[PDB]
């Protein structure tokens, strides 16, 4: 508190933006796997309590009807950031009759992060606590998925982990990627990365999953496919013997 | 702690910026000293330069606020400079407003309110120089009121500022005790500006050339400064005195 | 007694000082050396820009600032803050032009400028400029010199300089205050100028320096501020070369 | 008093075939009954191949021209060099004349 | 720059409480005893004036005790410039109901304006909260005859006898041993004169260090009575405090 | 630009606000004032205690006029207090007389000075009034006044009071002193009286400045034809009045 | 204009208020219920510029709801009407004012007994045994001069309004297409079925 | 330094803005980019740099006129702020003026601009580095602009991680690059010669290498991908 | 003016004044709300039990936003009355311009977007306060229950309690509460609430405050001798063994 909101470290970095992204480093897990059949996202849940109703956790929102978004963090802040994606998604209709481009719509999103300081136009106190993975197809750059900081800094991912598990989970997405994934291939390995850096055991209670297709857009998958999906990757699992023990 | 940093009172009741202002008010370690006539008033400074590569003309601490009222600063010509502006300001808004020329002791006490303003407000600092404006207000005569960095502004029969400031006083003092008049008799104000500088050399104890010294006279419906070679009479005037 | 009453500006220390102007000055001392030269009908401004390295394009990156068609200004220390007052105080002479119709006389001038640096050294929200400005030139009454040192205080000067090789430029300058009571010529006076930042270039004699002359002349520009460029700064050149080997 | 509002002529005519469109419009400009220019063009270029004409008011014609420019100019600069759809240029048009529903651009506009 | 001086007067405590408002709260406890008991038939406020002076003229001295609207009064404890103004503002409120509604402002609506006044004070503004304690005692065609307090906190409550200020312990145990729910009003002022004697940190009870108040109903109309000198010494001395 | 929104005056975890205290230390150590209230007028005395003989005692007056029938003196710095009166005068104008046709009444007056005072200790990047104020005043449905006004922005109904250093010595003398039945002059006398005591220097009619809201003086209206308009209940004594009382002490 | 009546009877309030909405030469609707329920024991008919009628009607309804949740209290009819008198007075001299003129009729339960206030959009508000806005009055107050009656019954003043109906659709050049009619008492609102 | 490293308001003792050289070595710890001119072209090579092997490559260089563009070196979004403001500043130009904005009067923009921010309560500096290529009226125009509010034309220089490399590399190849008039490919050259003398453990590839141009009859043109090929 | 920010990041990716306002929370009285199959319960802890308290027009902590929908509270009485306000007024507002009474869910994401934009604000602490939101969406027969916390994160819960021992009343409805089997009656569903309140409020029935929900806007306040026959009963079977 003895020096500025917006202040440099020694070092060249802003202190508020390091502290939340150490806070997103605490948050729930989002992985992110974007292939020519389309993107998948899936996070963990997370639910505090067994009385807590699962269906409630909305960690993976709708931008648009080609553009969805999964959070990791404080996500009471993707709140704000998700309307403000929304409505400038609409207003790039209104204003041109043409989808949004992905990466416009991302650079939109990241002008809002370093929105922030004292003074006073009155900005906010702090910046988000909350990162996000903004997944979308357009006619332009095909699908694309996007990392967005609270640092004002937005990456394109081939995959992308953020959260808890995000260092563990991203060695593991950089060692089973490959530019011949298909959608199916996305979404059980989102699922694996998922139960591994889980505390929980995972089910269809405690992880969503959601994709972007160019065919139905974005959709995010019902309890029971994705229990499906859990059921055919523990089969894939458990019946793998790529051993040579002796 | 912070309580010596801004504008707040202290344990003891007291705000040390006020004080440390009133000590920045001696910086220039120049000494000014202001005395009433019969139908005029005198104010006399110590002109130090130092710089040869100084244009002497640009150094002066008194300014023609307006075309009756003289204002002679005791501290940083920044803030000399700035107490100027305002005061030829609010003496020329006062001459629009109110139709009839800003009087000295009116002026003198809208400074010291701002100095007070300055005082009770943390964003503003208050302004490290002690001001003395003379007149010959038409319904006063001659006059002298003082302000200071603390709000405070009060009038004298004749007054002084700087690091010598309490020998210049007590001559003053002595002097009119000696007289029991509370201004000098003499009809001329040249006679005035020699008798200024004649007390003003016996206290301080040393001798003035004519670029030693800045004079400003102020008489009914004029304020002036006087030139070099103007000083330099009076110095030979007082020199040729007994 | 105490400390910290140099954590903030406008904060009066118990001796009566505010310690970031002087931090500021501090700063000031640190650039690249600034003269100028007040002659019998003008002023002539000089500048030593040091040569960061050879890729730099010679004769550009220009220094010296010009204010309405008759000031010039050059400024020693932080640059962009130079830049700054520069900027207002072309306000400052736009506003008066335009409601008072002449041009701004230099005075008049040095005191705006004056008034802005006192005010930024009033508030705890501002800094202190890091500069110090030598600026001046020609108007209905002659030429005239000033220097603005980051306290708000300005002087007219006979000759000014500040930068690091100041004091040599100071020692330079009383010299010629003293060798001609009569004053100098326009042509002498850039002659002089170019000398003196020769001279001066010594105290950083580190890297090398490219010169920077301006002027004002009633005769010489006929009143208006023109940088010497050409055959006049090549004379300038060799003069102060031969006069420094 | 001051009537904001002039009537400088002239005449655009618009046509779209299989694989073409013209535009095209007649080089004189005039004011009550005398001639300013000959020659003063109003169908423009602006990019993309899209072709603009705003005839009427000589003044806001060229106004909306350079407000359309300046739209496309922008739009190429934040969305990474897109082409911009004609339906696209035409809905900008749309909210570009709306922006002055109560003090509107006096032309009809044709691309 | 201005950071460095900034107080940040409303921020949580490791715990979960406001610096400002528990210091206002302890300045408030070291300020004069007020008591508010309702009766069945009325509702009385007494208060202590803590200024005790020989010359200081007690008539025209009204300290602790104010008037809000004609059906509502006010007993303060602490800051009496920050009580001022919030009387101030009060009664503003009172008569713009009024002027709105056409009728005589609800006591609970009153007490909540002003203790949300509190409260915005106490999250917002960086401001210093007011150092004042609030008793009212009101009647409305609603609630009846109703009595209320309220902190600096923001925080306001209901009571059928309470007391703020100082000593407010041993004034809530007496009165909380001596409350009857069917007492009267002249019970409940002899009940509140006797907390204020037990209570007092000064010699006794004097007329000239206490300020009385009586709303009542006796017709069908509330009589708003706020007790002159002379009152108070007299009903003193008949309740048998002093001798005369 | 003032960024100095937050408050200068808070709580100490002792339930003290620091500032209030230390602007009534502040006043402690201004020279002393007093106030007397009798039966047909107030008096209000203070001591004229000039820097340097050169200096005009008399251009400085620390009893000024409020309204016609109200004035006040002070205790404490100076120019908190110029600052304060310019301010009284304003707001007696503005917020009374420019909505009821007339002068506001004692209470009311200090009611608003009050609040003044309290806006500054509670307002943001602003210290309390370094004064504390007597002010006498007179209106028909109230008779005679005397409040006193500290930093804190709380005033008290005096009947005789004082202010300042030597206040405590003369608070006592007043207490033994005073009683119901004073008439004007008793007042002046014990006020002369209360005063030789708090003072060191000279005690004569040109250092000390005495006021009084007594009886209306038309004398001092300056025009004659309206028999409702009566003259000014405050007059500050001269020089001579002062020095012929002392010559009776 | 359009039919806005109202009459108070002996322990009800009875208002009427045309049916029917015309813009231009074509009668839009002819089942249009002019009336706002502000409480379960206070309702409000309103007539006058269109848009600005249900704008106004629904502000004071939400202003009156959000007042009867925030203390869990039904406001008197005459609060109410002193509410809407003033919301409308300050409207008058604003912009663009509210051009609605209001009938509100309402069950004081404190008091046991009806109420009705007529105001216009100046903001001018009486307490009347019958009132009527527009043209409508300039008839149907000379029959009530003639046959109101201060004990009458509910179903009297059923009576009495079809009286002020018949009297409207025989010399009134505008066809209002009938009225919707509701009764407000310490049972709160209903509406007539048949009427 | 502890007591004057807090805000941008604060001088130290010594006359240092602590904030401002956080700013530039934020600049320093970031991707290394150079530009070098000759009398008709001007050329910007960017090293873009990645998070990991699966995360793209941050864009370095922007276009601010069909005349002129920059790059950047360090926070990405202060320099998508500052190109915006010196697009904004060409479009009024030409819009107002119906005149090209000069590199000079451009770099004056932004050096005001920055020190708007370093002298003022509440704010920080940009912390960013830029390299401006422009050809205008005057030719061809290379500017290093950084946060303190110092903007200098250059024949060619560098900024980033080990610029050092690059600009010694510059430094002797002047005489060399600055007559390379009226050919692209060659100034292209030496500017990825010049970068590639500022790489360690690295090789440059199609992924993380970007080319601006600008010149006479060339508008300001981005290279990215199999366009680059032909340089590696 | 005041902008000073107040609620920042620490070096550890904390908000600490989110934290404080929830340990605020924490020392406030308990609260808990619990689904029937039809119906939702909200019970309230009374500050022990004070004679000369007047408990005819002291606020109750269960408040009604509308006909509808009721909030629940623990943390700062104060900063409670603001949201109430606010989310009562919002309820209004979506009233009017949607000619339909909001959701619990709507409701409930308002409340906890007010409280995050005062995390996230200049010149403003957030707010000492969680809340339960309860109630039956409009026209619809399902339970609706909510909660927020200061922090602005908004979630749905089975069952659900907040306030100072909070920890052993979830313990309580984690291990009493069989989601297959929610209290089916309103009878069973007030009584498991006044059993997990009586784990925790050690004085008598007067200590308890029981209100049900049930749809189509039928809000009732239970009286404190039906209290004391839920405790009386539940007692009489412990007691049993």
């Amino acid at each position: 508190y003895d020096r500025g909101v917006s202040t440099f470290s020694p070092e060249g970095r802003l202190f508020q933006v390091e502290y939340s992204l150490e806070a997103i480093k605490l948050g729930s897990t989002a992985i992110g796997i974007a292939t020519k059949e389309g993107v998948v996202l899936g996070v963990e849940k997370r639910a505090t309590s067994p009385l807590l109703e699962s269906d409630s956790i909305e960690k993976i929102v709708e931008i648009d009807r080609h553009i969805g978004c999964a959070m990791s963090g404080l996500t009471a802040d993707a709140r704000s950031m998700i309307e403000h994606a929304r409505t400038a998604a609409v207003t790039h209709n209104l204003y041109y009759d043409e989808d949004i481009n992905v990466e416009s719509l991302t650079q939109s999103v990241c002008d809002l992060a370093l929105r922030f300081g004292e003074g006073a136009e009155r900005l906010m106190s702090r910046p988000f606590g909350v990162a996000l993975l903004i997944a979308g197809h357009d006619a332009d750059d095909g699908y694309q998925l996007f990392h967005a900081e609270p640092s004002g800094t937005f990456y394109r991912y081939n995959a992308k982990a953020i959260g808890s598990g995000s260092e563990g989970a991203q060695a593991e997405l950089l060692n089973e990627w490959h530019s011949s994934l298909t959608l199916k291939e996305a979404e059980l390995l989102v699922l694996k990365i998922l139960k591994q850096v889980m505390e929980e055991k995972l089910d269809e209670n405690n992880a969503q999953l959601s994709c972007i297709t160019k065919q139905d857009g974005f959709k995010i998958y019902d309890n029971e496919k994705t229990a499906e999906l859990i059921k055919e990757l523990k089969e894939k699992e458990a019946a793998e013997s790529p051993e040579e023990a002796d | 702690g912070y309580d010596r940093h801004i504008t707040i009172f202290s344990p003891e009741g007291r705000l040390y910026q006020v004080e440390y202002a009133f000590k920045a008010t001696n910086q220039t370690n120049i000494n000014s000293l202001a005395v009433r006539g019969k139908d005029c008033t005198v104010v006399i400074s110590q002109k130090k330069v130092p710089d040869k590569l100084l244009d002497p003309t640009t150094v002066s601490y008194i300014f023609c606020i307006s075309r009756t009222i003289g204002m002679v600063v005791n501290g940083p010509i920044p803030d000399a400079r700035n107490a100027a502006l305002r005061a030829k300001a609010e003496a020329a808004e006062f001459r629009y407003k109110y139709g009839y020329d800003m009087p000295c002791d009116v002026l003198a006490k809208r400074m010291a309110n701002l100095s007070q303003i300055y005082t009770q407000r943390a964003y503003m600092r208050p302004l490290g120089v002690i001001l003395t404006f003379v007149s010959v207000d038409e319904e006063l005569g001659p006059s002298i009121y003082k302000t200071d960095p603390a709000g405070y502004y009060v009038g004298y029969k004749a007054t002084a500022t700087g690091p010598k400031q309490q020998e210049i006083t007590t001559n003053l003092e002595n002097h009119f005790k000696k007289s029991k008049i509370d201004h000098i008799n003499e009809e001329s104000w040249e006679k005035v500006v020699e008798f200024a500088i004649t007390h003003m050399i016996d206290a301080l104890g040393t001798e003035f050339s004519k670029n030693d010294l800045e004079v400003g006279v102020a008489t009914k419906d004029k304020f002036f400064t006087l030139s070099a070679e103007n000083i330099e009479e009076r110095l030979v005037a007082i020199a040729e005195q007994d | 007694i105490g400390t910290g009453y140099d954590l903030s500006n406008s904060v009066f220390s118990p001796d009566g000082r505010n310690f970031q102007v002087e931090y500021a000055v501090k700063a000031v001392e640190n650039g690249t050396t600034s003269i100028g030269i007040k002659c019998n009908d003008g002023v002539v401004f000089a500048v030593e820009k040091l040569i960061t390295s050879k890729l730099l394009v010679p004769q550009k990156n220009v220094k010296i600032q010009v204010v309405d068609r008759h000031i010039g200004c050059v400024y020693s220390g932080l640059i962009p803050d130079g830049r700054h007052l520069v900027n207002r105080g072309r306000e400052e002479a736009a506003s008066f032009k335009k409601l008072y119709k002449t041009p701004i006389p230099i005075p008049a001038f040095a005191d705006r400028l004056g008034q802005y640096v006192q005010a930024h050294t009033l508030y705890n929200s501002v800094r202190p400029f890091g500069v110090s400005t030598i600026f001046g030139g020609v108007d209905k009454n002659g030429a005239h010199l000033y220097m603005l040192e980051p306290s708000g205080s300005y002087w007219g000067y006979k000759g000014a300089a500040t930068g690091k090789g100041r004091q040599s430029a100071k020692a330079e300058l009383e010299k010629l205050v003293d060798h001609h009571p009569e004053g100098l010529s326009a042509r002498e006076a850039v002659k002089q100028a170019a000398k003196i930042i020769y001279l001066a270039h010594e105290d950083n004699k580190e890297k090398d320096f490219e010169l920077e002359i301006s002027w004002c002349s009633l005769s010489e520009t006929n009143g208006l501020h023109k940088f010497v460029k050409g055959d006049l700064l090549q004379e300038a050149i060799d003069f102060a070369q031969k006069e420094i080997n | 008093q001051f009537n904001p509002y002039g009537d400088n002529g002239g005449t655009i005519l618009g046509i779209a075939g299989e694989d073409f469109a013209v535009l095209a419009g007649d080089t004189r400009n005039i004011t009550d009954y005398s001639i300013n220019s000959r020659y003063e063009p109003k169908v423009f270029d602006c990019g993309d191949n899209i072709v603009m004409s705003a005839n009427g008011f000589a003044a806001d014609g060229d106004a909306l021209v350079k407000r359309f420019k300046n739209s496309v100019k922008w739009y190429h600069f934040d969305h990474n060099d897109k082409k911009l759809s004609i339906n696209s240029a035409a809905r900008n048009i749309q909210h570009l004349l709306y922006g002055k529903r109560f003090f509107p651009y006096y032309v009809h506009t044709i691309i | 720059g201005s950071r460095r001086y900034d107080s940040r007067t409303t921020i949580f405590s490791p715990e979960g409480r406001l610096y400002q408002v528990e210091y206002a709260l302890e300045s408030i406890s070291h300020a004069g005893t007020a008591i508010g008991i309702m009766a069945s038939d009325g509702i009385v406020l007494a208060a202590e004036r803590k200024v005790t002076s020989t010359l200081l003229e007690q008539d025209t001295s009204t300290e602790k005790l104010y008037k809000l609207n004609d059906k509502i009064a006010v007993a303060v404890a602490g800051l009496t410039a920050d009580a001022e103004i919030l009387i101030n503002t009060a009664r503003i409120h009172a008569q713009n109901y009024l002027k709105t509604y056409n009728e005589d402002i609800p006591v609970e609506i009153l007490v909540r304006r002003l203790s949300d006044i509190k409260q915005g004070y106490t999250q917002h503004g960086g401001l210093r909260p007011f150092g004042v304690s609030f008793i009212y005692a009101g009647y409305d065609d609603r609630y009846g005859y109703q009595l209320y307090t309220s902190n600096p906190s923001g925080n306001y409550t209901g009571w059928k006898a309470i007391s703020v200020g100082a000593n407010t312990s041993a004034a809530q145990t007496l009165l909380q041993m001596d409350y009857k729910d069917d007492m009267k009003v002249d019970d409940a002022i002899e009940l509140a004169l006797k907390t204020l004697s037990k209570t007092t940190d000064s010699s006794a009870l004097t007329y000239d260090r206490l300020e009385f108040a009586t709303i009542r109903k006796g017709d069908g109309e509330v009589y708003q009575k706020i007790f002159k000198p002379q009152e108070i010494k007299d009903i003193l001395v008949k309740t048998g405090i002093t001798k005369k | 630009t003032d960024r100095y929104s937050f408050s200068l005056t808070t709580f100490s975890p002792s339930g003290k606000l620091g500032q209030i205290d230390y602007a009534l230390t502040a006043v402690k150590q201004g020279v002393t004032s007093l106030g007397i209230k009798a039966t047909n007028g107030v008096v209000i005395a203070t001591e004229k205690k000039s820097s340097s003989p050169l200096a005009m005692s008399e251009t400085l007056s620390k009893v000024s006029l409020l309204t016609p029938d109200i004035g006040a003196v002070y205790s404490g710095m100076g120019p908190d207090y110029r600052v304060l009166v310019d301010k009284s005068r304003k707001v007696a104008h503005t917020s009374y007389k420019r909505i009821y046709g007339e002068y506001p009444p004692t209470k009311l007056l200090v009611s608003e000075v009050a609040k003044i005072m309290q806006e500054a200790t509670q307002s943001g990047g602003v210290r309390p009034f370094g004064v504390s104020l007597l002010i006498a005043g007179h209106d028909e449905f109230n008779g005679f006044s005397l409040y006193q006004v500290d930093p804190s922005g709380s005033y008290f109904p005096w009947k005789a009071t004082a202010i300042g250093k030597g206040s405590v010595a003369a608070k006592t003398f007043l207490e033994k002193r005073w009683n119901d039945e004073l008439e004007l002059e008793d007042a002046i006398h014990i006020a002369l009286l209360t005063l030789k005591e708090s003072v060191e220097g000279e005690f004569n009619g040109d250092t000390i400045e005495l006021a009084i809201i007594g009886d209306e003086n038309p004398d001092l209206l300056g025009y004659t034809g309206i028999p409702t308009d009566k003259g000014p209940r405050f007059r500050k004594l001269t020089s001579q009045e002062i020095n012929d009382r002392l010559e009776a002490l | 204009m359009d039919i806005i009546l109202g009459i108070r009877v002996q322990d009800s309030v009875i208002l009427a208020s045309s049916k029917a909405v015309t813009r231009g030469i074509s009668v839009l609707k002819d089942s249009d219920d002019k009336t706002r329920q502000l409480s379960p024991h206070t309702l409000m008919s309103f007539a006058g510029e269109a848009g600005d009628t249900v704008q106004f009607a629904e502000y004071i309804q939400a202003n009156i709801q959000l007042y009867s949740i925030r203390e869990d209290y039904e406001l008197s009819p005459q609060a109410v009407s002193s509410f809407v008198r003033q919301e409308l007075a300050k409207s008058i001299r604003s912009r663009r004012p509210y051009q609605v003129n209001v009938l509100i009729g309402g069950y004081d339960k404190k008091k046991n007994k009806p109420e009705l206030y007529q105001i216009d959009y100046l903001g001018t508000k009486v307490e009347l045994p019958y009132g009527a806005h527009g043209y409508s009055g300039f008839y149907t107050f000379s029959l009530l001069d003639h046959h109101y009656r201060p004990d009458m019954t509910t179903e009297e003043g059923l009576d009495l309004l079809k009286l002020c109906v018949q009297e409207l659709e025989k010399r009134m050049p505008m066809d209002f297409k009938g009225v919707i009619v509701k009764i407000v008492d310490k049972d709160g609102i209903r509406q007539v079925d048949d009427f | 330094r502890n007591n004057y490293d807090g805000d941008t308001v604060t001088f130290s003792p010594t006359g240092r803005l602590f904030q401002v050289e956080y700013a530039l070595e934020a600049i320093k710890q970031g991707s290394v980019t150079v530009g070098l001119r000759s009398n008709t072209h001007a050329v910007l090579v960017a090293l873009k740099r990645n998070a990991d092997e699966l995360s793209s490559y941050q864009k370095k260089i922007i276009k601010c006129d069909e005349h002129m563009g920059l790059s950047l070196a360090g926070l990405a979004p202060d320099a998508r702020v500052l190109s915006n403001y010196l697009r904004q500043q060409c479009n009024y130009s030409s819009l107002v003026f119906n005149r090209k904005l000069a590199v000079e009067r451009a770099g004056h923009l932004l050096c005001d601009k920055a020190q708007k921010n370093t002298q003022s309560y509440g704010g920080r500096p940009y912390g960013v580095g830029l390299l401006i290529i422009g050809y205008d009226k005057s030719g061809a125009h290379l500017l290093e602009f950084q946060p303190s509010g110092n903007v200098t034309e250059l024949y060619g220089t560098a900024i980033g991680a080990r610029s050092q490399g690059a600009k010694t590399y510059l430094e002797r190849t002047l005489d060399t690059f600055i007559k390379i008039d009226g050919n692209p490919d060659e100034l292209i050259k030496a500017g990825v010669e010049a970068i590639s003398q500022s790489l360690r453990d690295e090789s440059l590839t199609v992924d993380n290498l970007s080319i601006a141009i600008v010149g006479k009859d060339t508008p300001f043109t981005i290279y990215d991908g199999e366009a680059v090929a032909k340089y590696i | 003016g005041y902008d000073r920010a107040l609620s920042i990041f620490s070096p550890d990716g904390h908000i600490f004044q989110v934290e404080y306002a929830l340990e605020a929370v924490k020392r406030g009285t308990c609260a808990v709300g619990v689904k029937g199959k039809n119906c939702v319960v909200l019970g309230c802890e009374r500050r022990s039990t004070l004679k000369l308290q007047d408990t005819r027009i002291t606020p109750s902590k269960v408040s009604k936003i509308d006909s509808h929908v009721v909030l629940s509270f623990s943390g700062l009485n104060a900063d409670s009355r603001i949201l109430i306000e606010k989310a009562r007024v919002e309820a209004q507002s979506h009233r009017l311009t949607l000619e339909d009474p909001v959701t619990v869910e709507y409701l409930t994401r308002y409340v906890a977007g007010v409280q995050q934009r005062y995390t996230q604000s200049g010149g403003v602490r957030p707010f000492g306060v969680s809340t339960l939101i309860a109630g039956f969406d409009p026209r619809d027969d399902e339970p609706k229950l909510y909660q927020t916390e200061p922090s602005g994160i908004y979630s749905s819960w089975s069952a659900q309690t907040i306030g100072r021992n909070s920890k052993t009343v979830r313990e309580f409805l984690e291990k009493n509460y069989d989601r297959k089997e929610p209290p089916a009656t309103v009878e069973e569903c007030v009584k498991l609430t006044v059993r997990s309140l009586l784990e925790v409020v050690q004085t008598g029935a007067k200590n308890i405050e029981i209100t049900v929900v049930k749809p189509d806007s039928d809000i009732v306040a239970l009286s404190s001798e039906e209290i004391n026959q839920y405790v009386t009963q539940i007692e009489q079977e412990k007691q049993e063994q």
